[PDB]
């Protein structure tokens, strides 16, 4: 069996050039044609083009003709997808996929490459408590949370009480505010009797900005 | 009861492209595995079939065509191609289903001084139909004066030699080529494992 | 060139029951010479790459359980999951590879059909930290409900808010098949101090009537 | 065996021209036939080839703009040129190719193609009168014309020995100019009448200036 | 695509000598695919050799092709004045093939000084507002020749053009015109028009002149 490995996450300002790669390993690689598939956030899959690396025979999709450049380096078993100038519309995950022959299903898939094109710049988050009160109790259970606001790029990691507290945790997917920054919330439901005997701390890590925040979420004594 | 692929692939001598060989393969079980994870091929291009997904299917016949061309011409062994080979020596159909396997054989098919045992048809009035073999050696008539089987001006022997020399660039070196065609019509007698 | 259309757009199936998805192509993909349809089905679980399930309309790829099955010919194909399991929640795509360019169908999300579960509704006034910074964010939380369609509306002093809130929803929960949802209303600090009642109005199939969760500004909560 | 080309002339940028190449002695549909061009003072550029069986091939410098084709009944090869640019300006030949079995052994005579915005203009012809060792020199100044070419003869072809027609030079006006001279026995002046015949086919003009001593 | 690089750019040799022309391919193609052509002034090219060494029909023994791999040689033995031409190599390993850029082979010759003639403007041209003064340098060798215009003894620069013929194939000489061009008014403004010619075959510069009248 042969396997595909892609290059890592990419964050880029509009207008920069970009070249992502996809390298094949294992037995049978000589027979594989390597296509490229785009998945924009919350959207379906889009065939972009396909290349035979043994001789760089390339076929584009009409939508992507002139938009991107598919190439290959047969010596290191690598296909490439590249843009000379990135729009913000290019924000998507790109998969490379292999079929052993033209007119063949895509047997092998790389893991994906996330590409964000934003005018925004790196920014750590601000972490705010969503305090438990009478307005977040359903008799015997209380809900509490952390608002992780205005960061760039993705992702943040949110855990509760140094990672021990995992049951009842919902970390919601980030939403892009009109500002161009991401915002997010984590909530957990706990026994409200424990709202006096234990303390709940949310741990936020934002590796891109090298930020680590630990916020205490306490009952709304105000 | 294995299929005799090695007889084709591992032949000592390969045919001239104008007089290409065709091995008819039937009544056997085919290990395509020996081909598809092989590491010794430079081109392995399949059309409409994957060599992995063949063990489930069963064919009435398989054909293995084999010949020698130069590296620059390997791209012409493909559907929809044109050039001296695709037009006058070996033609794949537009809807070709199968595999084109090729590999550099400079170490076997060139001599110092030149290997002129490999020939191609240079002159022909019209294009080969798919899977046509033309072994004619008639003097080719390039004008209106008929040739009466005599060479001269406008009267050409239709075949040329390759003259493979080990110092030629890779595009001018000999490549051995096998084309696998699959045909189903009749009872299916060529089968993959299980 | 060849266009694909899938039906439905989303599908909810009880555990152990049958899911059916349809693919319709603008153009036949039956290659007559070998009598094969050049149609494939892929499965994409959340956050993973697609995986080939079926090729040539009806041939299972290696490792694909027998409860997946493909059928149809020419321009009409069907993927069938016979005894839906928890692991099968995913988006399923069809794809023609008859001719380049290859095209995918739009996709069909397949979720577990649960019984109706009403949301638990909670509301969180802004923290003092954030208020000192110039902005107020109120958060409404709908917890562990099903189906996923729920209406959440902000009223500030009984006036209906527009364009100043954002909502977010979790994936289906592996343990109980429910969803959770957060709505965040963000205002300027000035605007937040101008008003008193902050209310979140929630409508859902499992609620016999709209549920409101409200608080008054600077009056505990 | 002869190949004879036609259809060259002046054309504006972005315009079109169709070259023709008539063949006698070879059968065009039975041969590799080629178009080879030569920009002024620049060296041969092989732009197109048509195979006997119909396949066509192009140099990258013209791929997409030129189409090579033929008429088996007329025994004629064609070069359809579109989106002509200034760098297409050249003499175009057709030829028959034999590859390892012969050369490109048969070539035509050439047809000139000029890609310019400038307008066609016929020349003015002026005498270069002789004056004053026992050899006299006299000529004709063919001035201010476009495009190439001018042909020049003397006494309708009678005088060939001692003739020199200089290559045309582009002037700063964008028009061409050249001179044609001949050396004569100085005694022949007055005993012999010397006329120069100037043809500019591109403007359908033709002049017969007599050059006389003064 | 295969690039052919010819060397040198020009040759210049006496009758009877042997010319050696080189062609270098960007990739080692083998002798079957190479050919040599000769182009005389005003003629289409003429095939000399194909398949590196096979002389074509009617091509005499003096033309000799050789080499292999990426390097090929045209040898022209026993040179004649008629051998002045541009020689081209060509490879037809690809469709279409490519030509080298050409080597011009000039035929050397004993030094021969030019005959200098000057021609004042015609009255016909003058009536139209332009004056062309023409200076002619006839049948000289070698090609190098300085031609200086002098108007009332002032050296004139920037208003003349020169044209030289291709080397004669019969006697190996050159000829050259220089044309000074003025408005009719400029032409009235001055008296003595001279062209002064400097050439190896001339012991000292020759001046041919005329007074406007
Ligand atoms: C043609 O013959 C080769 C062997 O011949 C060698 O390779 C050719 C390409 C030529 O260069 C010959 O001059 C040269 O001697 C056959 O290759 C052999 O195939 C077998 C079976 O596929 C291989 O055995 C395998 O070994 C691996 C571990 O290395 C195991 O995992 C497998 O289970 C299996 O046992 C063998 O290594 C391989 N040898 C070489 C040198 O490649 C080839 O099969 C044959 N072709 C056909 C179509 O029959």
């Amino acid at each position: 069996q042969m396997q595909l490995v892609q290059s890592g996450t990419e964050v880029k300002k509009p207008g920069e050039s970009l070249k992502i790669s996809c390298k094949g390993s294992g037995y049978g690689f000589i027979t594989y044609w390597i296509g490229w598939v785009r998945q924009m956030p919350g959207k379906g899959l889009e065939w972009m083009g396909i290349i035979y690396p043994g001789d760089s025979e390339t076929r584009y999709s009409p939508s992507f003709q002139g938009q991107v450049t598919i190439s290959a380096d047969k010596s290191i078993n690598t296909a490439y997808l590249q843009w000379s100038s990135l729009k913000a519309s290019d924000t998507a995950i790109y998969y490379c996929a292999g079929g052993s022959g033209i007119s063949t299903p895509m047997d092998v898939w790389g893991q994906g490459t996330t590409v964000t094109v934003s005018s925004a710049s790196t920014k750590g988050p601000s972490v705010f408590p969503l305090a438990p009160s009478s307005k977040s109790t359903s008799g015997g259970t209380a809900a509490l949370g952390c608002l992780v606001k205005d960061y760039f790029p993705e992702p943040v990691t949110v855990s509760w009480n140094s990672g021990a507290l995992t049951s009842g945790v919902h970390t919601f997917p980030a939403v892009l505010q009109s500002s161009g920054l991401y915002s997010l919330s984590s909530v957990v439901t706990v026994p409200s009797s424990s709202l006096g005997t234990q303390t709940y701390i949310c741990n936020v890590n934002h590796k891109p900005s090298n930020t680590k925040v630990d916020k205490k979420v306490e009952p709304k004594s105000c | 009861n294995l299929c005799p692929f090695g007889e084709v692939f591992n032949a000592t001598r390969f045919a001239s492209v104008y007089a290409w060989n065709r091995k008819r393969i039937s009544n056997c079980v085919a290990d395509y595995s020996v081909l598809y994870n092989s590491a010794s091929f430079s081109t392995f291009k399949c059309y409409g079939v994957s060599p992995t997904k063949l063990n489930d299917l069963c064919f009435t016949n398989v054909y293995a065509d084999s010949f020698v061309i130069r590296g620059d011409e390997v791209r012409q062994i493909a559907p929809g191609q044109t050039g001296k080979i695709a037009d006058y020596n070996y033609k794949l159909p537009d809807d070709f289903t199968g595999c084109v396997i090729a590999w550099n054989s400079n170490n076997l098919d060139s001599k110092v001084g030149g290997n002129y045992n490999y020939l191609y048809r240079l002159f022909r009035k019209s294009n080969l139909k798919p899977f046509e073999r033309d072994i004619s050696t008639e003097i080719y008539q390039a004008g209106s004066t008929p040739c009466n089987g005599v060479e001269g001006f406008n009267c050409y022997f239709p075949l040329q030699s390759y003259g493979f020399q080990p110092t030629n660039g890779v595009g001018y070196q000999p490549y051995r080529v096998v084309v696998l065609s699959f045909e189903l019509l009749a009872p299916a007698t060529v089968c993959g494992p299980k | 060139d060849i266009q694909l259309t899938q039906s439905p757009d989303s599908l909810a199936v009880s555990l152990g029951e049958r899911a059916t998805i349809n693919c319709k192509s603008s153009q036949s993909v039956l290659y007559s010479s070998i009598n094969k349809n050049y149609l494939a089905w892929y499965q994409q679980k959340p956050g993973q790459p697609p995986k080939l399930l079926i090729y040539w309309a009806s041939t299972r790829e290696s490792g694909v359980p027998d409860r997946f099955s493909g059928s149809g010919s020419g321009t009409d194909f069907t993927l069938t999951i016979s005894s839906l399991q928890a692991e099968d929640v995913a988006v399923y795509y069809c794809q023609q590879y008859y001719s380049t360019p290859y095209t995918f169908g739009q996709g069909t999300k397949v979720e577990i059909k649960r019984t109706v579960a009403a949301p638990s509704v909670f509301i969180f006034p802004p923290s003092d930290e954030q208020l000192k910074s110039g902005t107020a964010s109120v958060v409404c939380l709908l917890n562990n409900f099903y189906p996923r369609e729920a209406k959440v509306q902000w009223k500030v002093d009984n006036a209906l808010q527009s364009g100043n809130s954002q909502e977010s929803v979790t994936e289906q929960d592996s343990k109980d098949s429910t969803y959770s949802l957060s709505s965040t209303l963000t205002l300027s600090k000035a605007d937040y101090e101008k008003h008193k009642v902050y209310a979140c109005e929630v409508t859902h199939q499992g609620l016999s009537s709209p549920v409101t969760k409200s608080f008054n500004r600077g009056e505990c909560s | 065996v002869q190949l004879v080309e036609s259809g060259g002339g002046l054309i504006q940028p972005g315009g079109s021209l169709r070259l023709s190449c008539a063949a006698s002695g070879i059968t065009v549909s039975s041969n590799y036939m080629s178009w080879v061009r030569q920009a002024p003072g620049k060296g041969l550029e092989w732009v197109s080839v048509m195979y006997a069986g119909g396949s066509t091939f192009y140099a990258d410098s013209v791929k997409g703009r030129f189409t090579i084709s033929r008429d088996d009944s007329k025994n004629t090869l064609f070069l359809q040129m579109n989106s002509l640019r200034a760098e297409d300006t050249a003499i175009y030949y057709c030829a028959r190719d034999l590859y390892s079995s012969g050369g490109t052994d048969i070539w035509g005579q050439g047809t000139m193609v000029t890609v310019s915005s400038a307008s066609t203009k016929g020349p003015s012809v002026f005498p270069l009168a002789p004056s004053s060792g026992g050899t006299a020199a006299l000529g004709c100044l063919v001035k201010d014309y476009f495009p190439e070419p001018v042909t020049v003869s003397w006494n309708s072809g009678a005088l060939t020995s001692g003739v020199h027609t200089f290559p045309a030079v582009l002037q700063s006006s964008g028009l061409y100019s050249l001179s044609s001279v001949v050396t004569v026995p100085s005694s022949s002046l007055g005993t012999q009448t010397y006329i120069c015949n100037v043809n500019h086919k591109p403007s359908n003009t033709k002049v017969d200036k007599r050059v006389e001593p003064k």
